């Protein structure tokens, strides 16, 4: 699996959806309408196109200065 | 462990701190400073009385347990030390050292760090230990009494993307009333890393102890700061000598909390964050930026950006 964050419509989209692709939710932020996800590797196409979804971008890192 | 005579680090001292706190230490009951970083040695002797809350956000799970909140790093440590280590006998004093902190730990044992850590921790930083942004609903967040928001969100760490929810919570902090600063990056580079690139946050690059630019500061930063041989509280319960953009960050952190908090000590408010651009004393940035040490060519340079801030000329403008 690899951890994502999908922006969405809040009032447009329903969490449950994502464990029918194999997804399970991390984390649903409560200021921007915005979901940490973990899905497999081959199913990143398939989140992008769920009712709700504007966007889906995948977790980068940072580093330490 | 056999604690030393406190010391006062070059820094502090090149920031013109010390003049500030007869003023104010930043000791104002509304001002918090958030600092997301490696988590903090949390009873350390030179910085436990600060340490507000102390929190986690590793790997999207947010924890307020003290042991998931402790640094294992350092890096966190060294960081809230130069903002906020209390002025007293021992070790070393911060920019503003009677500052409340919140430690909110995004970066793990190795300083590692996931930007979804971070974007959870700024979103921490604005809703407080409390859960809640805005709990009496008036739109005023960082400044609001009844609110526990931070006023400053410290993030001496960056990374090479630019992502659109990131992005989208860095937004929430700044329209929240708070100020954000981040290390520009320790490359060498032409420009800051993110979140310190974003026009709402303020980017910072280091200086050394002769006045010149490291080389390893990132460029085009908007303000400099001292972030060579920097000796700064460390694990566990002792001080340590660092460099790095994440050094810088601080005191410009610790800046403009004297500068919230001498303005809400005379006003019962506190000033706009303002943006890059700004050259007026009727913000947070713009008064930062007309009071910095201008060093380098004139004005605004890549590499010292409008200049190395300068609190007690800072504060003496938000309250003039
Ligand atoms: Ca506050
Ligand atoms: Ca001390
Ligand atoms: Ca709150
Ligand atoms: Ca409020
Ligand atoms: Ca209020
Ligand atoms: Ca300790
Ligand atoms: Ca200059
Ligand atoms: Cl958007
Ligand atoms: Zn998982």
């Amino acid at each position: 699996t690899i951890r994502v964050i999908v922006s969405v419509d809040k009032a447009k989209f329903n969490p449950h959806e994502v464990l029918g692709i194999g997804g399970h939710i991390v984390y649903q932020f409560k200021l921007i309408p915005a979901v940490v996800v973990d899905v497999p590797a081959n199913a990143v196409g398939k989140l992008k196109k769920m009712p709700g979804v504007e966007k889906v971008e995948f977790d980068h890192q940072a580093v330490l200065p | 462990s056999t604690q030393p005579a406190q010391t006062i680090p070059w820094g502090i001292e090149r920031v013109k701190a010390p003049s500030v706190w007869s003023i104010t230490d930043g000791s104002v009951s509304v001002i918090q400073v958030a600092v997301l970083d490696t988590g903090v040695d949390y009873d350390h002797p030179d910085l436990a009385a600060n340490i507000a809350w102390c929190v986690s956000t590793l790997r999207g799970k947010v924890s307020t347990k003290l042991r998931d909140c402790a640094d294992q790093n350092g890096h966190g440590t060294h960081v809230i030390g130069t903002i906020a280590a209390l002025n007293n006998d021992i070790g070393v004093v911060g920019v503003a050292p009677g500052v409340q902190i919140y430690s909110v730990r995004v970066l793990d044992a190795r300083g590692s760090g996931s930007y979804s850590d971070i974007a959870i921790g700024i979103e921490q930083a604005i809703l407080g230990p409390d859960g809640v942004a805005d709990k009496d609903g008036d739109g005023i967040i960082a400044g609001d009494p009844d609110d526990d928001a931070a006023e400053v969100i410290s993030m001496s760490l960056g990374g090479p993307a630019d992502d659109s929810y990131l992005y989208d919570m860095i937004i929430q902090a700044y329209n929240a009333g708070i100020v954000i600063v981040a290390a520009s990056g320790n490359e060498g580079a032409p420009s800051p890393s993110y979140p310190a690139a974003y026009p709402e946050v303020i980017a910072v690059g280091a200086i050394d102890s002769n006045d010149n630019i490291a080389s390893f500061s990132n460029r085009q930063p908007e303000v400099s700061a001292p972030g060579v041989d920097i000796l700064s509280t460390y694990p566990d319960d002792s001080y340590e000598t660092l460099m790095g953009t994440a050094m810088a960050t601080p005191h410009v952190s610790g800046v403009v909390a004297l500068i919230q908090a001498a303005y809400y000590q005379k006003y019962g408010k506190i000033l706009p964050v303002g943006t890059f651009d700004d050259i007026s004393k009727n913000t947070v940035r713009g008064i930062l930026h007309i009071t910095a040490d201008d060093l380098g060519p004139t004005g605004w340079d890549a590499d010292y950006g409008y200049g190395v801030v300068r609190a007690a000329l800072a504060v003496q403008a938000a309250l003039g």
